[PDB]
């Protein structure tokens, strides 16, 4: 098989600023009649991939002006022009040139916003839930940028470690900010022996740490 | 020209796949459709895409169905060129150029000039000369007479027998005019590197001197009268031409002045260079203009188009005179009711605007150039282009080319020393190695090339910077490539350049004097010509 190796893999850009990604083969993509056998996809999250570029440098049908294919033999680069904060995905090289078809292992665009801190929210179990013996505390953090964010649970003002789970939306296609949930899981016997539930969060784009809490 | 939904419709085949090479052939057919704002030669280099990429496809699936549909649809891509050419025209700067290089020019070429002056006076009038070259024609005259004495002495057989083979005195000359031919090129090669500020009539003038006893003061007059009178007659300096002597044609320029002595090639190479700097109407200087084409038309014609023709300048200059001493030989032997019917026609007239028309606003394609035709085909006495037009460097790039095919073999073989036989041998040698289907004609032309002038039935310089590389630009043009050899087009393909009859008068007195060409009766004639003077003593 022909081998295909994009670099960067991760690929943070300042909105209005260019963007290249490289992508190398283990073998020539030039064929005898000149042409270079090397595709480009975008693929959105949750999405299939959308072909952007095919023999090396034909725009396809559809796709915006900002988007161009050059390079030759084992050596090709994909460029924005000037990066839209819809851009965000991950960009796929791929050899058109033999079976079986080969791609890159896949580029993540990521916009460089501005710093947003999380806007935090927490939500108590509800009686719902509670009658069949398992509470859920759940934590939002709210469209923030950088990603990188904590999240700490006290209970009582006592530390909780081991029984919480987080996820991260990916990064927004209009604002480019994520989100993300931190869950407290306990049982509703343990639940109901405590009064004061606080998530506790810290970002760069606070000055000094957020909590949210409530009692039971 | 079809848009991309009748080619997909067209190019439509039962159970085939769609494949990337097909595809880019239909977006670059949409972004043709959508170039209406965009210049002919933007237009002609997307055709020219669209045809490239259809060869693609077609090379790369060799059995495809769709090949039928898509050799139609370069057709199609043909007829949109010219379709291009006659429907988008620019205006022809308002500029004639002649072409005098090498001597002193005679007074039949100016009076021929003074014509297109006279009735054309928003015309601006070159005729380009070379300051640093008026000897070479002098220079080529003492060369062949010497050569022909020493053939002459050379034979050690009977040389006026009545059945001697003049061929053998032929193709003796061409070794001893090889062989002195080499010497001017070797001591010229070495003074300009000695002392590069010597300009060639300068090494012609020393040359001549030492080797043929000329007198220095004669050739100073005669420079002297040549650049007095060239400039007297709206004459140009090659040497001031810079965009010739920096671009890749000017060695070849210097290749057929200096070294072949080849006035006519070095004349082909700088008019289409000319022509693509400037723009505007070349002319060879036996060319007249058109004539005023009601002038004649009551008279009926009685021999052929060309000699009724004729017959219409002969009568012009007889009743008018503009020219003197220009010939009546086929106006003299004419019936009296229709002779002196043309006597009557031009009595009526007193101005010289009613007898020769005049070019006034002429426009045509940035992609062409328009070229004279004759009986026998194009041929470039008279050309018309606007500035930098398309096949303008086409043609340049023709020329270029088969001079750097002609140079790879032929100076290889000149650097070995060797003499004319053993030269030509290895040229012709090296030139057929390089032969195939494509260019198998012109690299049989090509092998004459050191006989060019020194020897009957060569016809190296058409095929090289004459009409040859013209047919082959146009062959350029039309098949979207460059570096035709063998042309397959036709007549009426080329016919789409033709300058018009009624902008030129082509058959001149002068012009049939220029197209009795080295036959093997010219040949003959020659030898008895020279046999005469060396039994007297003279030369």
């Amino acid at each position: 098989d022909i081998v295909m190796t994009q670099s960067p893999l991760s690929l943070p850009v300042t909105p209005g600023e260019p963007a290249s990604i490289s992508c190398r083969s283990s073998q020539s993509l030039l064929h005898t009649n000149g042409n270079n056998y090397l595709v480009w996809y975008l693929q959105k999250p949750g999405q299939a991939p959308h072909l952007l570029i095919y023999l090396g440098s034909n725009r396809a049908s559809g796709v915006p002006g900002r988007f161009s294919g050059s390079g030759s033999g084992t050596d090709f680069t994909l460029k924005i022009s000037r990066v839209e904060v819809e851009d965000v995905g991950v960009y796929y090289c791929m050899q058109s040139l033999q079976t079986p078809p080969t791609f890159g292992q896949g580029t993540k665009l990521e916009i460089k916003r501005t710093v947003a801190a999380p806007s935090v929210f927490i939500f108590p179990p509800s009686d719902e839930q509670l009658k069949s013996g398992t509470a859920s505390v759940v934590c939002l953090l709210n469209n923030f940028y950088p990603r990188e964010a904590k999240v700490q649970w006290k209970v009582d003002n006592a530390l909780q470690s081991g029984n919480s789970q987080e996820s991260v939306t990916e990064q927004d296609s209009k604002d480019s900010t994520y989100s993300l949930s931190s869950t407290l899981t306990l049982s509703k016997a343990d639940y109901e022996k405590h009064k004061v539930y606080a998530c506790e969060v810290t970002h760069q784009g606070l000055s000094s740490p957020v909590t949210k809490s409530f009692n039971r | 020209l079809v848009n991309r939904k009748q080619l997909e419709k067209m190019a439509n085949v039962r159970f085939r796949t769609q494949e990337d090479e097909y595809v880019a052939i239909l977006d670059a057919l949409e972004e043709y459709h959508n170039m209406s704002e965009n210049t002919v030669v933007e237009k002609y280099l997307k055709l020219k895409d669209i045809n490239s990429l259809t060869d693609i496809y077609i090379d790369t699936y060799k059995k495809s169905g769709r090949n039928k549909a898509l050799k139609k649809f370069k057709e199609y891509l043909v007829t949109e060129v010219l379709e291009l050419k006659n429907n988008n025209l620019t205006p022809v700067e308002k500029n004639l150029h002649f072409v005098w290089i090498g001597g002193q020019i005679n007074d039949t070429a100016i009076n021929y000039i003074n014509q297109w002056k006279d009735v054309n006076s928003d015309y601006n009038v070159n005729v380009f000369y070379d300051s640093n070259a008026f000897l070479i024609n002098t220079l080529k005259k003492t060369v062949v007479e010497s050569a022909i004495n020493d053939t002459l002495e050379s034979f050690r057989e009977n040389l006026n027998d009545p059945r001697f083979d003049y061929n053998k005195f032929f193709r003796k000359r061409m070794e001893i005019i090889y062989d002195k031919q080499k010497n001017f090129i070797n001591y010229y090669k070495a003074q300009r590197e000695e002392n590069p500020e010597l300009i060639i009539d300068d090494i012609v003038k020393t040359y001549l001197s030492n080797e043929y006893s000329k007198e220095i003061d004669e050739l100073n007059t005669y420079i002297e009268e040549s650049l007095n009178k060239i400039t007297q007659n709206s004459g140009n300096d090659v040497r001031n031409f810079e965009e010739f002597k920096n671009g890749e044609s000017f060695n070849l320029y210097e290749q057929e002045l200096v070294e072949r002595w080849n006035l006519a090639a070095a004349s082909d190479i700088l008019r289409i260079s000319a022509l693509k700097e400037i723009g505007g109407m070349y002319l060879d200087v036996d060319m007249l203009p058109g004539i005023q084409p009601d002038l004649f038309e009551s008279i009926e014609k009685p021999v052929t188009v060309d000699f009724w023709e004729m017959t219409k300048l002969e009568a012009i200059m007889k009743y008018k005179e503009y020219i003197p001493e220009y010939t009546s030989e086929h106006f003299d032997m004419l019936d009296e009711e229709v002779q002196s019917s043309f006597e009557s026609v031009l009595a009526s007239k007193s101005d010289k605007s009613e007898i020769f028309s005049s070019l006034g606003d002429m426009e045509a394609s940035p992609l062409e150039v328009k070229i004279a035709f004759n009986s026998k085909g194009i041929i470039n006495q008279g050309l018309i282009s606007v500035k930098d037009s398309y096949c303008s460097n086409l043609i340049v790039k023709q020329i270029e080319n088969r001079y750097k095919i002609l140079n790879n073999s032929l100076n290889p073989a000149i650097s070995e020393d060797n003499d004319f036989n053993t030269t030509t041998n290895t040229f012709i040698d090296s030139i057929m190695a390089e032969a195939n289907a494509d260019n198998g004609r012109f690299m049989m032309e090509l092998g004459k090339y050191l006989r060019v002038g020194f020897f009957p039935d060569v016809k190296t310089t058409i095929n090289l910077s004459g009409p040859e590389a013209y047919a082959a630009a146009y062959q350029d043009l039309l098949m979207f490539k460059e570096g035709s050899m063998n042309i397959h087009l036709i007549e009426a393909d080329l016919r789409n350049f033709e300058i018009s009859k009624t902008n030129i008068s082509q058959s001149t007195e002068q012009e049939m004097a220029s197209l009795w060409s080295f036959d093997d009766a010219r040949a003959k004639a020659q030898f008895e010509e020279y046999k005469r003077n060396y039994f007297e003593g003279s030369l």
